[PDB]
């Protein structure tokens, strides 16, 4: 009939925009990951260098 | 054949929609935010 051409209509857009919006909702939270993850692996660095520096003073001052 | 069952049809074609929108809005919300408050765990556990 004609109110099933209605409902066709309109489903088809909202899995169209619901299917967009959880791949943003993906996007959002990966690219989040990744750079908490980079936040450390520089203060995983840093660290070491700190301490690298530290014993050859220590060693030199000695 | 009567008016009544496009016209009655309309107007949950609408309500369809609103609620498309909404709910495309309240969940990348979610993630948004969600994506400051892990980043806060990163500032916070990278400091101490």
């Amino acid at each position: 009939k004609l109110e099933a051409i209605l409902s066709q209509e309109v489903e088809a857009e909202i899995q169209a925009l619901l299917q967009e919006a959880e791949a943003k909702a993906e996007a959002v939270k990966r690219e989040a990951e990744e750079k908490a993850k980079a936040l450390l692996q520089a203060r995983e660095r840093a660290l070491e260098a700190q301490y690298r520096a530290a014993l050859r003073r220590a060693e030199s001052a000695g | 054949g009567l008016i009544k069952s496009l016209a009655e049809k309309e107007k949950q074609l609408l309500e369809r929609l609103e609620a498309a929108k909404k709910e495309a809005e309240e969940r990348v919300k979610r993630a948004e935010a969600e994506a400051k408050a892990l980043l806060e765990e990163a500032e916070a556990k990278a400091k101490a």
